[PDB]
RNA sequence: GGGGCCUUAGCUCAGCUGGGAGAGCGCCUGCUUUGCACGCAGGAGGUCAGCGGUUCGAUCCCGCUAGGCUCCACCA
RNA sequence: GGGGCCUUAGCUCAGGGGAGAGCGCCUGCUCGCAGGAGGUCAGCGGUUCGAUCCCGCUAGGCUCCACCA
RNA sequence: UUUACUGCAGCCUGAUAUUGAAUUCUAACCCGCCGCCCUUAUCGGGCGGGGAGACAGUGUCAGGUGGGCAGUUUGACUGGGGCGGUCGCCUCCUAAAAGGUAACGGAGGCGCCCAAAGGUUCCCUCAGAAUGGUUGGAAAUCAUUCGCAGAGUGUAAAGGCACAAGGGAGCUUGACUGCGAGACCUACAAGUCGAGCAGGGACGAAAGUCGGGCUUAGUGAUCCGGUGGUUCCGCAUGGAAGGGCCAUCGCUCAACGGAUAAAAGCUACCCCGGGGAUAACAGGCUUAUCUCCCCCAAGAGUCCACAUCGACGGGGAGGUUUGGCACCUCGAUGUCGGCUCAUCGCAUCCUGGGGCUGUAGUCGGUCCCAAGGGUUGGGCUGUUCGCCCAUUAAAGCGGUACG
RNA sequence: GACGCCUGCCCGGUGCUGGAAGGUUAAGAGGAGCGCUUAGCGUAAGCGAAGGUGCGAAUUGAAGCCCCAGUAAACGGCGGCCGUAAACGGUCCUAAGGUAGCGAAAUUCCUUGUCGGGUAAGUUCCGACCCGCACGAAAGGCGCAACGAUCUGGGCACUGU
């Protein structure tokens, strides 16, 4: 129920972050905005 | 006219004898007339005739 | 065992 | 599971000895073919257990080994009954 | 030699930690039973292994004599 | 003596949120019914809000070993 | 040896070439089928007839089955080995007031969880006792005091925390990109803390804090592959296949520094190199057991603890039993029971001399002094031991590598 | 493994034999489709016909395996608790729980089981009880005349054992 997930940027497209989430508490796709090293700014990152 | 435990029907004959101290209750299967069981069990030696 | 059976 | 065990837990025959005697006398068929007291059953079979002058045909749904009526009357489903 | 348990009716055995001896089988008596050796009550049998101390009475407690089972270690 | 599995109604057996069958006993109803008596869940003690359910121990019942000089 | 692993013969089954023509036919192919010739010939070949026939056999490829046959594996710790148990990480004690420190020593947990229980800002203080309350009884919920923590701190032990790290709300994702002076532990590999700079933020007016949770466990190298990115290389050139770098995924590799992607057993048919580093026999050290000797005294013993036994406990001697340890021997210390020959110590079986007796005498009981001598013939069992028969004055215990 | 009388129950698993209704099926056929190059269209980055070169999806493709029956003089197995007087009843489990005949045995830990015989004394022997840890019917069961350089008991004769 606790799986490895990655977070790719919506603008850049690269998989910049990894984290973990519980599938039962969070069935939906998470949306955390993080710093993008390529874009030099904080962009929205989406789980892929 | 008792139904058997497997479902079919087989008539049973129950014999009640009231002879004082020689009284007994004996159940037979009414086709071969062998003793299924008796209330008082008797040996071939003790009461040699009519062994139950 | 220690059987003395030397030949 | 076994046939007599399934008849015991499905409450069709309340005693395992009676179910064993009935299945050993050649009365119960699974999927048309005759079978003994120990034929393994699957969910989705068509039992043809024969009582005294009855032709009860049921359908297997689940297989659980619980000796309680709360979890017993949910495995067999009656399809049709024939007196003779 | 060391500890333990018993000797109780013809036989197998209980009897509580001293308050006055019995069960079953076995042997007779009487009743009853239409009949298949299927039932009932009543009698004996014991110095409780033998002797003597205690107390109001001892299989029981105590001492002294005959007996039977257990219980004790190997080893390579 | 050492591992493994159980101790649940009178008997035989299933089974973290408050536990059940067949037989044995009843209850009214003319080959099957719908209900009741009986459970220290073998006992103790810790983790929490509660234990047949998780654990450290005592008695008990099965199974496998206790071999080499 | 096998349902250990990985394979080889053998057998079975498909495709393909021999191999043709429309179930059928025959020139391919096969006849340990028949007549003639080579030919003096049950080999072979040729010629005719007949049978089968594009089947079979053979070559190549493929899948099953296959200890029948091979090559191997089958862990370590261990108060000998086997068996049981354990193997990595975290907390306490042992640990001797720095750190560290072992044992098959004593107690427990972890192979997670939380999009919030994370970050910031702003507020508040817990558990239990009593009184009063209607369904509240010892406890559901509510007011009061006494409450420095007897509460809580996700999970479990220690350390710590109410100047709260403990509870309640608002806004958020710092649960961050490149790093990092300097340090702690110290075989290495690895692990841990870290002021501070830059880029982009979150909260807060600001100071400021934030590179996950009060801290310490919740995890494993390399190789080989998968995914995304890449002003990197890419075998004459241009590309591509592929490789490099960065990020990330695939382990009960749990024997957790992981031998290989892949592995169980028997040998009383056994062999070799070593060990008394390590067991069985006998010596050695201890005496938990074992055999004896005592202390106290309730009591039994008709009165009476001590004629004789002696509860509950207490103190010793001996190395004869069973043990513990593994000091000596594994380039050999022959191990039970009997036969033969004995010797030694009394904790004395008899015989000799005594004390006390609930010793009238005989026979006895207990305790002293005494090893001089003697301490049996059988039935059973390999037996020591033990039971029984018949004696005897008695048929004694032990040590001497259980002589 | 002479001979005499018999050889009971179980096909669940594994072997053997028979059967494809339905799945799993290799090589070989078969080729969809997707990458790499480029004659050329293109301001930029890309698109791209014919060939060549790799990956090859669907569809076919036997034995064998899953499955279904029989077969035990095939491999093999023939159980527990509680009552009631072997036998019957209640319950769990399996494929079913040992039939006949033997039984303290070349099989029995307890154990030198109990009783009797043999002897003055018999952990050995013989004959019965079943209380069979852990007999058992072709890895045969129970008896059996004759036979044995076999094993275990008991007698006569005989002797320096």
């Amino acid at each position: 129920m606790r799986v490895n997930i990655t977070l790719a940027c919506t603008e850049c497209g690269e998989r910049n972050y990894i984290s973990k989430k519980n599938k039962r508490n969070n069935p939906d796709r998470v949306e955390f905005k993080k710093y993008c090293p390529r874009d030099k700014k904080s962009t929205l990152h989406r789980e892929t | 006219k008792s139904r058997n435990e497997i479902g079919d029907e087989t008539v049973r004959k129950l014999y009640v004898e009231i002879m004082g101290r020689h009284s007994n209750i004996i159940l037979t299967d009414a086709a071969e007339n062998v003793i299924i069981d008796g209330l008082k069990h008797l040996s071939p030696s003790m009461n040699s005739y009519r062994t139950v | 065992a220690a059987a003395a059976a030397a030949a | 599971m076994r046939l007599d065990k399934f008849l015991k837990v499905s409450r069709l025959i309340k005693r395992r000895t009676l179910a064993k005697e009935v299945a050993d006398q050649g009365r119960i068929s699974i999927n048309g073919n005759q079978a003994k007291a120990s034929s393994d059953v699957k969910p989705g079979d068509e039992l043809t257990v024969r009582f005294g002058q009855k032709l009860v045909t049921v359908q297997v749904n689940e297989l659980k080994d619980t000796t309680k009526k709360e979890e017993a009357a949910n495995m067999y489903t009656i399809l049709k009954e024939e007196k003779l």
